[PDB]
Formats: structure tokens, sequence, C-alpha cells
């Protein structure tokens, strides 16, 4: 996923 | 990109309707997913992320479910304050895609319109046009008539009408109606009315006045 969702 | 589409484009529903919003992704978005809400005026707020789960203040009528590229909210009980445009997002992949918009109107009981019309201003016909408003205000539903009738005779070539979005509160509508002259021709008539039906009218109700 990204943005709201993106995993670091 | 990935593509969102958004059934139905508009809907309309009486207070405390179950109403559902679907949402299809040309792909699976493996629930990534967010619902927001554009009420009138203002930016978008987010209902939900990851297609189900609420955000911290969202009413609990609000809902979502899904899954793969086939997802649905649902307002359990629409409030009057609800008025507004729903939108799915997909934050599965960039660029982030929004699906169309849903419309989403409170059908209410009938109310009918109060009528007010408004000569121009002496400085408009010192201005070289003049603009005669005809106001309807706080009606439901939103359909009315309205005719301009300059000495008895009807002219609508030379009217237009805007209306205001649906009130979050009320659930009615206002409307004007703008008949556009040049000053001239609005110095050669006498009298000015508009004249309004409505649902909510038992017989049509005409504004009036005197030029002078």
């Amino acid at each position: 996923a990204v943005g709201i969702g993106a995993v670091f | 990109d990935i593509q969102m589409t958004q059934s139905p484009s508009s809907l309309s529903a009486s207070v405390g309707d179950r109403v559902t919003i679907t949402c299809r992704a040309s792909q699976g978005i493996d629930n990534n997913l967010s619902w927001y809400q554009q009420k009138p005026g203002k930016a978008p707020m987010r209902l939900m992320h990851h297609s189900s789960t609420l955000e911290t203040g969202v009413p609990s009528r609000f809902s979502g479910s899904g899954s793969g590229a086939d997802y649905s909210l649902t307002i359990s009980g629409l409030q009057p304050e609800d008025v507004a445009i729903y939108y799915c997002q997909q934050y599965e992949n960039f660029p982030i895609t929004f699906g169309g918009g849903t419309k989403v109107e409170i059908k209410r009981t009938v109310a009918a319109p109060s009528v007010f019309i408004f000569p121009p201003s002496e400085d408009q016909v010192k201005s070289g046009t003049v603009s005669v408003v005809c106001l309807l205000n706080n009606f439901y539903p939103r359909e009315a008539s309205v005719k301009w009738k300059v000495d008895g005779v009807l002219k609508t070539g030379n009217s237009q009408e805007s209306v205001t979005e649906q009130d979050s509160k009320d659930n009615t509508y206002s409307l004007s109606s703008t008949l556009t002259l040049s000053n001239t021709d609005y110095q050669s008539h006498n009298v000015y009315a508009c004249e309004v039906t409505h649902q909510g009218l038992s017989s049509p109700v005409t504004k009036s006045f005197n030029r002078g």
C-alpha cells in the first residue's frame, strides 16, 4: 500500500 | 492506473433510511480503500480507511465492507446533515485515484416557498442594465416554476435561475430568478410580477410591484 497505508 | 467507478451517481432518501454506495476498482486493491464525505462548501473529510475502519468521531451509522475490487459504504439511518458528495479512494498504488462521487440528498415533506420580488435600485437604472430578482425561499422539493410578467405579458427569454445546495439542517432549497433588461426597456413598462407554481402551493403565488 501507499499514502496513508505506506509502511516503513 | 487504477480506475474507480462509483454507483449510483446520485440518490435521494428519507431521514432514517439505509443507503448503500458501491465502488468498483479496475483491479484488486486489497482493502486499501478510504471513504470521504464532502459537505457543501467544505473540504472533504475522511469517514474511514482500510475500507471499514472508522476515523475518530465518525458516527457509527457509517460502515464499510467489501474485498478485492468491490466495496460498499452503508449509511444506516441517514441524517439531515448527511447531505454531501461521497468519494471512494484507493491507495493500493500510485497515483492515488478517487471515485467520481455520489451525491446524497434528503427526501423530506413538501414545503412551500416564500416568494419575494426585488425591484432594481436606481443605481442599477443609472448603470445601463437592470435586474429584477424573484426569490423562492426554503422550499422542497427542488422542482418549481417561475414565470415573469411585464404588464401582463410573459417575458421568459431574458431570465436566469440559480439554486442553492440542499440545506444541511432543514433540507430545503432556495432559488433566484433574475430578469435582465435594458433601462429603456425597463422604464417603458409599468408593473413587474413573478408567478410561482410549486407542489406546496394550493394556488400559484404572484408577487408584483409598480415602477415609479
